[PDB]
DNA sequence: CCGTCCCCCGCGTTTTAACCGCCAAGGGGATTACCCCCCAGTCCCCAGGCACGTGCCAGATATATACATCCCGTACGCACGCACATCATTCGAT
DNA sequence: ACCGAATGACATGCATGCATACAGGATGTATATACCTGACACGTGCCTGGAGACTAGGGAGTAACCCCCTTGGCGGTTAAAACGCGGGGGACAGC
């Protein structure tokens, strides 16, 4: 029973945990909403840099470079994954 | 182009800083390119808060 | 007996008002008299080009009124009208100016 | 400050689906080998661009006036409570 | 049960509180008006950097191989997820 809009594979627990480790104390229902909106915007950018190196490069695997770098761009450089 | 048409759009044929804000500011697609900068004697974007009309 | 407008009316003529327009607002000559003093222990007997005086003032003012902007919608935020100390101290702290 | 109430939360079932562990294949990253066509580099030549003046232009900048806007008082409505008379009901004799 | 007289009830007048549309009043704003001119847009050299032609040799695009590591699959447990609910205290509204 897994064939559906995998957005929602992000479940309401797991975003209860992220919340905790920013130091939130009470979660209101409706968040479990909004913040799926949120991350899907932030991996449509990041991906969207990710494929056009690699579209560019002629290789057909994205490559833990392609994403560090495309990290990079948005200033948030991530460090450890290379370099 | 964007910014002929508004100073048009304000009787004045000549483009100053104040007509061409508005052409970066206003349009959506740009204003994500200009997001950081701060064109000088730009002047801002008119735009009131709704909260801060009064009563009626 | 004397005409007078309710608080706040007067207000919001000038936000209709200095928003249209695209002058400076500090008075000149104190704030450049303000950049020597600032400047004065970072070098000494520095001569500014009067060119890169204002040069702050164009883009100094265009920081303070992107702070302005932004606590209003805290102060909005907080159910509140008026700005207060309180909310700059948040506004710069989510763009991370302060903290 | 009063106080309201609901709506998240702990906490407890129970479904499951990540989790691993392993198996299998080859797509495909990565590398070597070739070579050519392609950019650097020189020489030469030249008009494209910048500097300098120029005026004119309209472009701006100021006037004065018509008009629009806000606000208080106003009166006017109006439904109100208060208050009444009158419609109505009750106590007594009929 | 009605007359008779008194009286609570039914209906309203009265007066007021309140709402409110507005007009007056003032203020401010926008208009169309004059005047003015720093300051635009060519104009005109004038020169050096862009253009033409030339060689020269890396550097990139080819083919050709490989292998590795991604994706696929496939049974097991068990951890985390999905679900209920009980109730309180955190939001919310109001003064």
């Amino acid at each position: 029973k897994v064939l559906r809009d995998n957005i929602q594979g992000i479940t309401k627990p797991a975003i209860r945990r992220l919340a905790r480790r920013g130091g939130v104390k009470r979660i209101s229902g409706l968040i479990y909403e909004e913040t799926r909106g949120v991350l899907k915007v932030f991996l449509e950018n990041v991906i969207r840099d990710a494929v056009t190196y690699t579209e560019h490069a002629k290789r057909k695997t994205v490559t833990a470079m392609d994403v560090v770098y495309a990290l990079k761009r948005q200033g948030r450089t991530l460090y450890g994954f290379g370099g | 182009e964007l910014a002929g048409n508004a100073a048009r759009d304000n009787k004045k044929t000549r483009i100053i800083p104040r007509h061409l804000q508005l052409a970066v500011r206003n349009d959506e697609e740009l204003n994500k390119l200009l997001g950081r900068v701060t064109i000088a004697q730009g002047g801002v974007l008119p735009n009131i808060q709704s909260v801060l009309l009064p009563k009626c | 007996k004397p005409h007078r407008y309710r608080p706040g009316t007067v207000a919001l003529r000038e936000i209709r008002r200095y928003q249209k327009s695209t002058e400076l607002l500090i008075r000149k000559l104190p704030f450049q008299r303000l950049v020597r003093e600032i400047a004065q222990d970072f070098k000494t007997d520095l001569r500014f080009q009067s060119s890169a005086v204002m040069a702050l003032q164009e883009a100094s003012e265009a920081y303070l009124v992107a702070l302005f902007e932004d606590t209003n919608l805290c102060a909005i935020h907080a159910k509140r009208v008026t700005i207060m100390p309180k909310d700059i101290q948040l506004a710069r702290r989510i763009r991370g100016e302060r903290a």
